[PDB]
């Protein structure tokens, strides 16, 4: 499953993930491309904001979904 | 005005405007413009990424987008066609370069020299743009970190003060090769599609095309060319459209299972609207010229000959953005995952040996799985006249050595050549009894004997029953693999079914006649 | 008695009847019924299928299936048209669609309107039987998923018992629209071969073909017509034959067709008629941009033979120069003066009667393909608007120059198709579907207002004075160079491999057996 | 009249037919009891398979008799 | 590459495939012909179950092979 | 002559520019003094939008006219 993480200047990457997955594992792979340590990263979809714990099924990240990157 | 979503990947701007472009095209307000240098190129770049597109036409144009007609399957047909067509309009990327440079610095000098890390730079200007994108989409590890590096050990020479118009010079004086070398980068960037993209970006292409990008309703009335209207919020780029939308799009599901990296990079065909056929005027091929042992030549041997056949198709694909081929080879053998570079920097008049050794070693793998698992299909029982068995490549070889002729039994071209076991047990063969024409009557249950065993019958091989562990068929066929096979033909036949080309062999004395086509 | 394998792609019972029929034709058993009305029609949809199907007859047709004798072959080149002549024997399919639907419906009522999938469905009757088959062949996104949708729609009307004839009776008064369109769809599956076949569903054919059809040994003891016996264990065909014929009429020849099964139904990949790994004609293209010395391709074409024949000279045959005069007698008695040819500065004179001879024949080839592509087929003109000839007259609707260049297209510049052409209400054309105004008008200027589309056969002939033919009269006339389109007609006839090298093809040379 | 058909399921199907009727109706009226096509239907009588066309005095099937109902299978 | 997969009513599926692919693989294929999810998927080739995980040439499962696809709990 | 651009934060920038400069031209100069990439850049003189290739003269652009600069969006 790709999902897509979109920073504020537009800049998307994808990620290959699970519904399974939980925000953690998630901000750990946007580390290792960006370097943002997830302390820093504050990710946000359909105008929530995500919170590591709850998984991408929770918050209903389907097939090709986008999230929001911030600091 | 109904609002059609376009998918994130980053090309939302290109997703966009293939949605809108698409109902424009469709509903007919752009006929006149067929015959424009614009949508001429538009048609031949569509053409380059799509082989199928047969008839190259505005008439299968329409065909194709009324046929995947939900709007991912659009994007995925042609937001990279758009996204190629529009690298044809580029003209200051030169002064883009530098210009994000200047701004890297001049914004961040200090944060350069105290090692701070890429994502703490400031990106942003105080009108809310972005500073560097092009930059800024590159790989962290292998690009923009050793950027800091390189940036912070060339600043060591400004004794200049802090300004914009300062950093500017002085990076034309002293980054000279710094920016050539980003420049490559960035041209080169494999996901460049994702970073953002402003609407201005595409002018070039969208004046060829006679269209106005309308960005969040902001319109100019003295513009009036057909415009697609695009919506922003959030970073995203979606498509109004009005009649219309109803008219040309999701009016059928989405076909198209593909990734948008593999589109842009054509992984996968599109297969053509069932009311069209195929020309395979232009499906790849591999055309080869064979020498003879005795005139020999260069003397190269078939897998040579056909890896340069292959590399050859690998840059021309990479001409237009596609990854085809290579991606293929990747498929068949992960070895090759880390040389789309090396391949694409091979210089054809002459090629580095080792890496060509490399690319020849994978292909003899490949055709040895390839001619393995076709001796073992070829073996499962049909008839009593093992029709498929005899007409085997491999079989004909083992079957060779009973005939003792020696240019059938080359060491450098048939892998059982000098099978030690194989010629005790054809030794062991009353040959008188062996009339002309029927050599096969002795030779097909003695090569199955060596292939799976005396146990087993030959009327109940399937595709299950396993080689014997020790046959020497399979040992016979590991040379293959070896360097001083040098192969034929034969062995490249399998070769062409694996990577989905078409082998043409000319003979030595074959002529060629030159004629105009359309 | 061995059991023959037929392939299985969900049409194993015409892919086995296919391998069985096939041993009892070539077998002679089968020469008494051959004139009659039944293998009639069989020949005339194996011509029907085959554009190369040269002469019209059963020796073609022996020789066929002798040739092409791999068991996979002979699915791959009789399965489907036994699957079309199948076709012509089915009589009520608007009430096998609506038991098909009554089926559907009656065992997945409260399944339906929960909102249950395909798959959880009941398909299956308490025999065993398939209740819904064909319905369930169509694509689950496209068809299948949609009608659940919409059943579950209209059952909030149903208020009666549920029983299978309350059910009839309702999907006929609330479900019209949905079976006409749900036989539109499965009338014209494009998979349909794929759905799974039971034994009466072919009766009809076979009755016309003189053979009863044994399942799993359970013969009719009153049936006494030559028989033709089929395996089926798990859910799957077979043919059973005896070890005696097999041999001889079964995988007498190597595999030779590379094709997949929804190719061979489609007819997308012509097979190439039986040849008594040819001799290659290689060329390389130019572009008008760039052109090279600028020579026509029937020019080309032409020295590729001239040079076949000198090599066959060499060796002392005069293969490839018969073959030529069996196309074009005007050429016979040409041997010396061609073998005489300095090819170098080759003879203007010989040069263009051959190339004339050339353009002749790709008409004859050409013309013979159109009219095959022409047949009505209930419906489908796939195949016709694949067709070189109709791209290159439809490439004028929108009239991009490029595709009207006169020297490459035989349309470029008729008045009177330009006329037709240009007097279309462009409103009525659905965009992407400009074909179904194109293909009855082509229809028309071919065949004239005399004879309806769906009466056209492999012999009507086409209406003289039409614009059609008159425009491809000038792929004989000598302003016309021609395209690789054409070379692949010629191709057909000469038996030849030709191998077209692009502009900047590179060749690699390798020392070969 | 009236006629049975028993299949192996042990369930008996109850049919109103007069002996004019084909077998191909006597089918079609199972297809309107029971759900199952006509062309996997196969009706046999006293040893004997039926054929579609010919009629039930053809066989002398009369008031109350019997019929065996067996799947002909499908691939 | 063309594989076949075959229902209980006969019914039968054409899988484009390579050799190297997975069972899951395929089991993911016929969920988007089909709708069924992989842990209700049963393949069968001939007589022996498939396991996910391995490949496609691990079975010798070669162009126009027939598999059987049943349900499960 | 000696022009401004205007922003939406009511920052104003000086421009030195001819009246036979393109707006292409005056993006370029803007570019120069803060850093906005031209792609980003949309000028409005007199509630118009002003289009890259024509002239300061071409919209009657005097001395000290006050332009108005608005970002275009990324995305």
């Amino acid at each position: 499953m790709q999902i897509f993480v979109k920073t504020l200047t537009g800049k998307t990457i994808t990620l290959e993930v699970e519904p399974s997955d939980t925000i953690e594992n998630v901000k750990a792979k946007i580390q290792d491309k960006e370097g943002i340590p997830p302390d820093q990263q504050r990710l946000i979809f359909a105008g929530k904001q995500l919170e590591d714990g709850r998984t991408l099924s929770d918050y209903n990240i389907q097939k090709e979904s986008t999230l929001h990157l911030v600091l | 005005a109904k609002t059609i979503k376009a998918t994130g990947d980053g090309a939302c701007l290109f997703n966009a405007v293939s949605i809108g472009l698409s109902v424009e095209i469709l509903s007919g307000r752009l006929d006149s413009q067929l015959d424009t240098p614009g949508y001429q190129a538009l048609l031949d770049e569509f053409a380059k990424h799509h082989p199928q597109f047969n008839p190259k036409s505005w008439k299968t144009l329409k065909e194709w987008l009324a046929y995947y007609n939900d709007t991912r399957d659009i994007e995925l047909i042609l937001a990279p066609v758009l996204f190629n067509l529009n690298q044809k309009y580029q003209d200051h990327l030169d002064e883009e370069i530098l210009n994000e440079l200047t701004n890297l610095v001049w914004k961040n000098k200090a944060n350069i020299e105290n090692g701070q890390a890429w994502f703490q730079l400031q990106n942003t200007g105080d009108l809310g743009e972005a500073l560097f994108p092009k930059l800024e989409n590159l790989d962290l590890k292998k690009d923009r970190a050793p950027l800091l590096d390189k940036l912070r050990e060339i600043l060591k020479d400004y004794k200049l003060e802090l300004t914009r118009e300062n950093v500017k010079q002085f990076l034309t004086e002293k980054a000279k090769e710094l920016l050539s070398a980003l420049k490559k980068k960035i041209s080169s960037d494999p996901h460049a599609f994702q970073r953002g993209y402003s609407c201005d970006e595409l002018k070039g292409m969208t004046d060829a095309l006679a269209i106005s990008l309308v960005e969040n309703r902001e319109e100019d009335i003295t513009d009036n060319r057909i415009k697609i209207r695009l919506e922003n919020q959030e970073e995203h780029w979606n498509v109004l459209c009005n009649e219309d939308s109803e008219r040309f799009l999701d009016s059928t599901p989405s076909r198209l299972k593909m990734t948008s990296l593999e589109a842009y990079r054509g992984d996968k065909q599109v297969s053509a609207p069932t009311s069209e056929q195929l020309d395979l005027i232009e499906e790849p091929g591999v055309f080869l010229r064979e020498r003879t042992i005795d005139n020999p030549g260069l003397g190269n041997c078939a897998f040579y000959a056909f890896a340069i056949g292959l590399v050859n198709i690998i840059q021309e694909e990479a001409k237009y953005n596609r990854r085809t081929m290579f991606d293929r080879w990747v498929g068949l053998d992960r070895s090759i995952s880390g040389q789309y570079d090396e391949i694409l920097k091979l210089n054809l008049e002459d090629p580095d040996k080792e890496l060509l050794d490399r690319l020849q070693s994978s292909l003899r793998i490949v055709t040895y799985q390839y001619q393995i698992r076709e001796l073992r299909n070829v073996c499962v029982f049909r008839n009593g006249n093992y029709n498929r068995l005899t007409g085997n490549s491999n079989f004909v070889n083992f079957a060779a050595l009973y005939y003792g002729d020696p240019l059938d039994t080359d060491s450098r071209f048939n892998p059982f050549a000098d099978s030690v076991p194989i010629l005790i047990k054809m030794a062991n063969i009353d040959r008188d009894s062996v009339h002309p024409g029927h050599e096969n009557d002795v030779l097909v249950p003695l090569f199955l004997d060596l292939l799976y065993g005396d146990t087993t019958n030959p009327a109940d091989i399937t595709l299950e029953t396993e080689p014997k562990s020790d046959s020497p068929i399979i040992t016979a066929m590991n040379n293959i693999t070896q360097d001083f096979f040098w192969g034929t033909h034969l062995d490249l036949n399998y070769l062409a079914e694996a990577f989905e080309v078409n082998l043409h062999v000319l003979r030595n004395n074959s002529p060629i006649q030159e004629f105009v086509d359309i």
